[PDB]
RNA sequence: GCGGAACGGCGUCGGCCGGUCCCGACAGC
RNA sequence: UUUGAUCCUUCGAUGUCGGCUCUUCCUACCGUCCGCGCGCACCGGCGCGGAAGCGUCGGAUUGUUCACCCGUUCAAGGGAUC
RNA sequence: GACCGCCUCUAAGCGCGCACCCCGCCUCGCGCCCCGCCCGGCCGCGCGCCCCAGCCCCGUGCCCCGUCGCCGAGCGGCCCC
């Protein structure tokens, strides 16, 4: 028979699975979409948090009680040093998706990057790219990529990574990123523009400015096992109960005779 | 697929009736045994004679010629399932045999109504000046001409034996 | 008629068409027009002077399509010779309805429709034109060479104007076509 | 508004038909209804600002 | 548009039936579905068929309006109509055909062979001069 | 030899058919520009039938099939797959011998086409019947790469008629040697006496 | 081309019975 | 989704009412969405079609389902071994 | 805008359109790709397009994957790290 009083399921079913990430950090899975045209520039940054804070500002916006007086606001901080670009890699649109034309690696490489293809610096023995910087020595190469890449892409990237030293981190190998370029009037433009800035450091004084709105991505806090009072909200039983009181009552009906992906378990939280 | 045939019959002479009188019908049949069942069934209800009282004299054959196209007209009522109803209907043929074809082909596809379910009252030819239907009536014309109504049979005809060809074809017209 | 059916139309002088694969092209002073019938079986030819529509074997619903397609062409004819104009009434009672033509007659902005506050912009499909009646006080004017887009715009002008919630039988406001001819 | 006025509009919003079926707008001297087939028709009542 | 019709006179193709692989003319027409025709010159009797099974052609022949069979022959006989069509693309077409429709299981591996060397020659053909 | 067939313009239960029929009996078959396949009946009516298609999933774990596949290339595989004894190693065999392709891509452009005319629209449907792409289909229920397709498939097209006229001239030079040559003459002849 | 009724259809094809009509019907004396 | 009529399966046993907890499904739609009609001036009401996304609550008495009353953003009906 | 001289949102054609439907964003993700260390082994031989009430002259061709074919180049694919 029907469940005698109203009410919505307990959860977000979009969220599914609640398994521990996989990644090992934050991704971004998308970045924002390409306008010819605009002046170009760079859409993402990498950084560490660090702490929080108050602020005292001035409201002004019409229409609202808060119009013409102060508020006390709560504010995050972020630790971001320099980021250094050390590659370009260029996609082509397919019948089959994104697929990657070529990526051109610079003549030198530091040493986080270095630590970041290993697992143990100590005892590795060090041949990463020892070939590739012979021949790169000369322009010429980084030429004939670049030419293949202006002629073959419609999407550029470039690749930084981090320098955990000016950070109080025990880490020492650093994290790689791609961060794509939006912009220009063609492709030779972006790939021109990446070009000039292979080598360099990058400053997110130069990616984002006050006022903007940003998304951010990462990985929340852990708590391991946890059970469906806490994971999932659902109401405690009352106090009469053998067994305990913290689980759901009732996990399914006669039939379907199985148990269905929509009812609430335990299992890992955060 | 029918045939026409004439028969003749006559009740058992009896005591009272030395010499009784004779009966001949046309009868449109695919065989003589269908000839003579039909023949004895119009023979009990229109003169109160059955096969057990009467016999046939003869169930003969006639063969048509068929070279020229002529328009026949037939009569017929035929029973539905809310009663019965007369019918007139106007084939163009080259014997009378194969316009019964025609006629009882057209019958099965349109009115749903099988050859037991059908009485033939008379057919008769019909003179180009006197046609009812408007099919015959435009093709009895002069110097009439139209377009194969179907040409992709023929192009549709030879691809099932060669299954897989190295271009479309095209449909000549 | 039983084995095929068929109507013909006059081809005037001062129009010059071609046909091929039932895409019809006419030509007159006013401009050019095309239109393509592809989607129906016919059978068109050109004989002195003369256009003759024809299909085989009328069955069922094809026995419809010769006389519309006639009148389809005839209507090109009469826009190329000379175009159609159909012109629109402002109705208002109380608020007087403030209309602007912008981008060189390409478009119009209907502004206080029932005292409203939004504003509405309808633009002119390629090749029709509008303007107010110089004459006539609260007139709109739209030409053009094909009878479709033109009516089409007036259409979309109509539906663009319209009041909700209420007595239609007693609030009566908004534009409605009031001729169409030619000039 | 001028009556010519009141006239136009009229005939764009007051004079048709309805079908006691469905309640669909049909012309003026039509027998059937175009959505539903049928033929009990109406006429669209008039309003008492006549 | 179109070009050949079902007519008086029109030379046609048998394509199915009994009488497959044979020309024949149209005598008469008995409605949409079915003409009399026959062949008194190519070897086809005077009988109705259905026009599913005829395949127009574009030779006419100028026949009287009712010709018995006899008088039809030389009216035929009378005209080229026949004559021009065979030495056609269709014609020598169908010539082959009809030579090909006498074939054992012996010449069947002959013809095999000639034709095995046949791609053998093009390819050499092609190859050496582009 | 493989069997590269042209999809474009055929019904596709009819050639899944033929398709099906020719993998039992052991060859390889390949299908291209899938995208053109036509279904008859008006565009609302397939939709309609494939959003209800689409509607059944196992109630208690949705990741248990079955499977709904969103290009028209799966789509076509899907159809065919239904022909076949695919639970058994005679027919898992055949379904391995199959290559199903939106477009034309480079692992098949250089192939010689066929077709099978009794399976294609402009022979099989009446002409006013109605009838739609399987493109247009798979684009409304959630097919994304469309737009790509054209894309490649105009590139593609243009490159290909800018090769037409080098074979045009090529295969006239080779049509006066193998007339001029005189083995091949001796060929003909005899293959002549049979009608070939 | 759902199991399915009273009852509806100007969907298409085929009929039966009655009127009016080149002495000009029908739809626009 | 009531209650009857019947006795096909189950007496070497399928734990027999309601509440609490939790999930899913139906539509024959109560509010919200889009259209049309009115004996539709406005406000407010009433009728019809598509539409199952969200909402459909807190209490007093009773084991109660149900019922009944107070209050509020004013408060449809059902299924899943009743 | 016709069948049905008129009238008709429909019969062919065209426009606008719903807290519903599908997609994006968002969560998971088998398999794939690029690059690095390396620069390897194997297998195969075959491209005109467009329309069907112009169908531009048709109603073919292949029919030998060994049945004698097997170099190279080119193009395509697979394997290993
Ligand atoms: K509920
Ligand atoms: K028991
Ligand atoms: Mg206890
Ligand atoms: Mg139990
Ligand atoms: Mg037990
Ligand atoms: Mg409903
Ligand atoms: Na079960
Ligand atoms: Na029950
Ligand atoms: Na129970
Ligand atoms: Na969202
Ligand atoms: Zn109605």
């Amino acid at each position: 028979s029907h469940r005698k009083f109203s009410c919505c399921r307990k959860g977000n079913l979009g969220y599914l699975p609640r398994k521990r990430c996989t990644r090992g950090r934050g991704r971004c899975k998308t970045f924002p979409p390409d306008v010819q045209g605009a002046p170009i520039h760079l859409t993402a940054f990498l950084g560490y948090k660090a702490g929080c804070t108050h602020v005292m500002r001035f409201i002004d916006h019409r229409g609202s009680n808060l119009h013409n007086r102060q508020a006390i606001d709560q504010a995050t901080i972020i630790d971001a040093p320099p980021m250094i670009c050390t590659a370009i890699i260029g996609y082509a649109k397919t019948p089959k998706g994104l697929r990657a034309v070529t990526t051109v690696w610079a003549a030198h490489i530091a040493e986080p990057a270095m630590r970041r293809f290993y697992r143990n610096y100590f005892h590795a023995e060090k041949t990463a790219f020892s070939t590739y910087m012979k021949k790169a020595a000369d322009g010429t190469y980084i030429k004939e990529q670049l030419g293949r890449l202006k002629q073959h892409a419609d999407v550029i990237r470039i690749v930084a990574h981090t320098q955990p030293a000016l950070t109080p981190l025990k880490q020492k190998k650093a994290d790689i990123m791609e961060i794509q370029v939006n912009g220009g009037a063609s492709v030779a433009e972006k790939v021109d523009y990446a070009y000039a800035l292979m080598e360099k450091p990058i400053s997110i004084k130069d990616v984002f400015s006050v006022g903007a709105q940003i998304d951010t991505i990462s990985i929340t806090r852990g708590r391991g096992f946890e059970g469906v009072v806490t994971r999932w909200g659902v109401t405690r039983l009352p106090r009469k109960t053998r067994r305990g009181n913290r689980k759901v009552a009732c996990i399914g009906a006669w039939h379907p005779a199985n148990v269905q992906y929509t009812v609430a378990r335990a299992g890992q939280m955060g | 697929m029918m045939q026409k045939y004439i028969v003749y019959g006559r009740r058992l002479p009896s005591e009272k009736f030395p010499e009784p009188e004779v009966f001949r019908m046309t009868i449109y049949a695919p065989n003589e045994i269908v000839a003579k069942s039909r023949f004895w069934y119009h023979l009990k209800s229109l003169k109160k004679i059955k096969r057990t009282h009467g016999e046939i004299l003869d169930c003969q054959h006639i063969e048509e010629n068929g070279d020229f196209v002529k328009n026949f007209g037939v009569l017929l009522r035929y029973r539905s399932r809310v009663g019965q109803h007369n019918m007139y209907r106007e084939v163009r043929e080259t014997t009378s045999a194969r316009a019964m074809d025609k006629v009882y082909s057209e019958m099965a596809g349109q009115c749903r109504a099988r050859y037991h379910d059908i009485q033939i009252i008379n057919v008769k030819e019909v003179a180009d000046e006197d046609v009812r239907r408007e099919k015959v009536a435009m093709f009895t014309q002069k110097g009439v001409r139209f377009p194969h109504p179907c040409p992709y049979v023929h192009v549709k005809r030879a691809a099932r034996t060669a299954r897989f060809q190295d271009r479309a074809p095209h449909v000549p017209q | 008629m039983p084995l095929c059916s068929s109507m013909t139309i006059k081809v005037p002088t001062d129009v010059e068409c071609t046909i091929n694969k039932r895409v019809v092209t006419v030509k007159g002073k006013k401009g050019t027009l095309v239109r393509d019938f592809s989607h129906a079986p016919l059978d068109i030819t050109h004989a002195n002077d003369t256009i003759s529509v024809a299909v085989w074997f009328p069955r069922g619903k094809r026995n419809a399509l010769p006389r519309t397609i006639c009148s389809h062409i005839e209507n090109m004819f009469k826009g190329v010779t000379y175009g159609f104009e159909y012109k629109m009434r402002l109705a208002y009672a109380h608020f007087p309805i403030a209309a602007t033509v912008v981008d060189n007659n390409k478009a119009i902005e209907i502004r206080n429709f029932m005292h409203q506050i939004k504003t509405r912009r309808i633009e002119c499909l390629p090749g029709v034109t509008i303007a107010m009646s110089t004459n006539v006080k609260d007139e709109l004017i739209l030409r053009g060479i094909s009878i479709e887009d033109v009516s089409h715009t007036a259409a979309r002008i109509h539906e663009s104007l319209k009041v909700p919630n209420k007595d239609l039988r007693k609030f009566l406001d908004g534009c409605y076509v009031s001729s169409r001819g030619l000039q | 508004m001028e009556p010519t006025l009141i006239n136009l509009a009229r005939e764009y919003n007051q004079n048709m038909m309805i079908c006691r079926h469905c309640y669909a707008r049909n012309p003026l001297r039509a027998t059937n209804c175009r959505r539903c087939r049928g033929t009990n028709l109406r006429k669209k009542k008039l309003s008492k600002y006549a | 548009s179109y070009h050949r019709f079902v007519e008086a006179g029109r030379l046609v193709y048998l394509g199915d039936g009994p009488d497959k692989g044979k020309l024949a003319v149209i005598v008469d027409i008995l409605s949409t579905a079915a003409v009399l025709i026959d062949g008194p010159t190519t070897g086809v009797k005077r009988q109705v068929v259905s026009l599913r099974w005829a395949m127009l052609t574009d030779q006419v022949i100028n026949i009287s309006e009712k010709p018995t069979t006899e008088q039809l022959k030389k009216e035929i006989e009378a005209s080229p109509a026949i004559d021009t069509f065979m030495n056609s693309v269709w014609g020598k077409k169908i010539q082959q055909q009809r030579l090909r429709a006498k074939a054992t299981f012996e010449d069947m591996g002959k013809i095999a062979k000639l034709r095995r060397e046949r791609k053998m020659a093009m390819k050499r053909i092609a190859m050496s001069i582009k | 030899s493989r069997i590269v067939i042209d999809c474009k313009g055929h019904i596709l239960g009819r050639l899944s058919a033929i398709v099906a029929k020719e993998l039992l009996h052991g060859h390889e078959v390949a299908l291209v520009r899938c995208e053109k396949a036509i279904i008859s009946g008006a565009f609302r009516d397939v939709k309609a039938h494939y959003l209800k298609k689409m509607h059944k999933r196992t109630n208690f774990n949705h990741l248990r099939g079955p499977f709904h596949f969103r290009a028209p290339a799966e789509i076509v595989r899907r159809t065919i797959r239904g022909m076949i004894p695919y639970k058994t190693v005679r027919g898992s065999d055949a379904m391995s011998r199959l290559r199903v392709y939106d477009g034309i891509p480079p692992c098949c452009a250089r192939y010689k086409r066929v077709v099978c005319p009794s399976a294609m629209a402009y022979l099989c449907l009446r002409p006013e019947r109605r009838r739609c792409e399987v493109g247009r289909v798979a684009h409304e229920i959630g097919w994304q790469h469309a737009a790509d397709v054209e894309r490649y498939e105009k590139r593609r097209l243009e490159e290909c008629d800018k090769w037409y006229q080098d074979k045009i001239q090529i295969d006239k030079k080779i049509a006066e040697a193998a007339e001029k040559d005189a083995e091949l003459q001796r060929i003909n002849a005899e293959l002549a006496k049979y009608g070939y």
